């Protein structure tokens, strides 16, 4: 407590792991969200 | 009176087809169950010839006409 | 302020971000910096489209990478664009810990369970139509950097909300709006004081006599529109960082504003010469405005069928 | 009633009100902005006013303007985005002598006030 002056711009990187991973989870969700699902198959 | 009417196909397909001879009309607005009152001013001779010359929907009476 | 803020500003480096800034965009987040380092609060007032919220993030890591301040910072943006937000700070600072407060009462109550812990999160994401009635937990807090997106919500300070978000507890304020006019000068001044107390302590009169003679320089009204408009800007100067998109991404199509104005047909001159010879100036308004639009707002044209 | 018109003439179109939900509001913008056949896309002033993207379209015509100005901003900026490819023509419609004649007046009078009040050269070279 009080002592992460260094220890907190460390561990940060776990952090901004986490979130990277978790933010292009997102984009992918979005992405295969956004298509059309369209088949005209004409029986 | 039981006429029912046709005033085209639902306004939203509109982009549906490229080219129908269906028209379109927008989403009727207010509640699907609406009334109101009409201040109607006729004269007896239609009511007498209305009973003396009936008319009527889907009635095979029209017939008469 | 402003003589030695242009002292100060007679250039930072943009660390710990995953994008890079544009030329304007680095020049507003070293001018925000410079007003931050003087212990001075400020209104970013670029138009939309520029990108200011790119420059707040940036302006938050590089306050925490290089003064240090990790610290609590909490972000006031309207409901529907806390996703936007979160997803801008999470591309272009994934290194805060975010904390995206909303949701039921249990959701809160379980988001907030343990949130008093020191580093559990560093950048808390929420909304007005939340912190309004939350205003209990927020307001007992020791927040660093208090950021409000889209600060036109806070345009008047009879809206609860300017009330409620006054007094929070915060060692810096920033203000995140397009638009901080086009309603009143009294505007202004809402989100002036919520920004400086301290300079305008005065009520809202005394900027009411700045605008009363200032909105007579439009009308028929003593029509001065030179000198008072120049002090007003001197003591807007060391405040608020306007920038036009005309200027800054000028690569934009023209746009052209026409005006066309029409006759009335008969069944809207009746209807407007009824409601003129009529209720309340408010009333009549509104029944003129619902006429000028269309006449069925009122009655569409009865269809006629036998009795 | 403007659907209405625009029924009998016969022009396509994708309408936004603020019942919509923010799903179809952003699919209706998606179709707008990617179909060409849809030539208009009628839509509340006061609706949405951040995330709209509507650069499909290339003219603007307030039918009803408001008394106060910065949302008819925000919403000719709908169009008027970054990335326009062709000029963007507003047409504003006032009926002739009415109460739109006051609420212009006094849009244009406001927008004054805050080009007087706040376009004053506030940049970061001062
Ligand atoms: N320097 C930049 N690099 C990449 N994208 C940018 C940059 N500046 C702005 N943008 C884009 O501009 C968009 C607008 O973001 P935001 O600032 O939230 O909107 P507003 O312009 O209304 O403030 C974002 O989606 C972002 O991707």
């Amino acid at each position: 407590p009080l002592t992460q002056e260094e220890l907190l711009r460390e561990a940060k990187i776990t952090e901004e792991l986490n979130l990277r991973s978790l933010e292009t989870y997102e984009r992918l969700e979005a992405d295969k969200k956004k298509q059309v699902h369209k088949k005209r198959k004409c029986p | 009176s039981g006429a029912v009417k046709r005033q085209g196909r639902c306004d939203t397909y509109a982009t549906e087809f490229d080219l129908e001879a269906e028209e379109y009309v927008p989403l009727p607005k207010g509640d699907v169950h609406k009334k109101k009152e009409i201040i109607q001013d006729v004269t007896l001779h239609d009511l007498d010839v209305a009973n003396a010359r009936p008319q009527g929907g889907q009635d095979i009476l029209s017939m008469m006409g | 302020y402003s003589d030695l803020l242009s002292q100060s500003l007679n250039t930072p480096i943009p660390l710990l971000l995953r994008g890079q800034l544009r030329e304007y965009q680095h020049i507003g987040l070293d001018w925000l910096v410079t007003m931050y380092e003087k212990k001075l609060n400020g209104i970013l007032a670029d138009e939309m489209g520029l990108g200011k919220t790119i420059q707040t993030i940036s302006l938050l890591a590089h306050l925490a990478c290089e003064k240090g301040n990790w610290g609590p910072h909490l972000i006031i943006v309207p409901t529907s664009v806390m996703l936007n937000w979160e997803m801008e700070l999470k591309r272009w600072c994934p290194s805060f810990k975010i904390l995206t407060y909303y949701g039921a009462q249990k959701e809160r109550k379980l988001k907030r369970q343990g949130w008093t812990k020191p580093n559990a999160f560093h950048v808390c994401i929420t909304s007005y139509k939340l912190v309004l009635q939350d205003h209990q937990a927020f307001r007992r807090k020791n927040w660093r950097y208090l950021i409000l997106d889209e600060a036109q919500n806070i345009k008047n300070f009879k809206s609860q909300r300017w009330q409620s978000l006054l007094n929070f507890n915060s060692q810096r304020r920033l203000l995140l709006t397009g638009t901080p006019l086009q309603n009143s000068l009294m505007e202004l001044w809402s989100l002036m004081h919520f920004l400086m107390p301290h300079v305008f302590q005065s009520h809202r009169e005394f900027k009411e006599w700045f605008s009363n003679p200032l909105t007579g320089m439009i009308e028929g009204s003593q029509e001065y529109n030179e000198g008072l408009v120049k002090r007003l800007h001197k003591v807007l100067r060391p405040f608020l960082l306007r920038r036009v998109k005309v200027d800054v991404e000028k690569q934009m199509p023209k746009k052209y504003e026409h005006v066309i104005r029409c006759r009335l047909s008969k069944r809207q001159r009746c209807l407007y010469d009824d409601f003129m010879a009529q209720m309340s100036v408010i009333n009549i308004l509104m029944q003129l405005r619902k006429v000028c639009n269309h006449p069925n707002l009122f009655d569409p044209r009865p269809v006629t069928s036998p009795f | 009633v403007l659907e209405q018109f625009l029924t009998y003439h016969g022009h396509l179109y994708l309408r936004l009100d603020g019942s919509t939900r923010v799903e179809q509001r952003q699919a209706l913008m998606e179709r707008f902005n990617a179909d060409k056949r849809i030539f208009c896309f009628i839509l509340s002033t006061r609706s949405g006013g951040v995330g709209v993207n509507l650069t499909g379209a290339d003219t603007v015509v307030f039918y009803d303007s408001d008394w106060n100005p910065t949302m008819d901003a925000q919403a000719q900026d709908r169009c008027h985005r970054i990335g326009q490819t062709r000029d963007v023509h507003i047409y504003r419609l006032i009926s002739e002598r009415t109460v739109e004649e006051n609420i212009l007046k006094k849009a244009n009078q406001k927008r004054m006030l805050g080009d007087m009040a706040i376009e004053g050269g506030n940049f970061t070279t001062a």
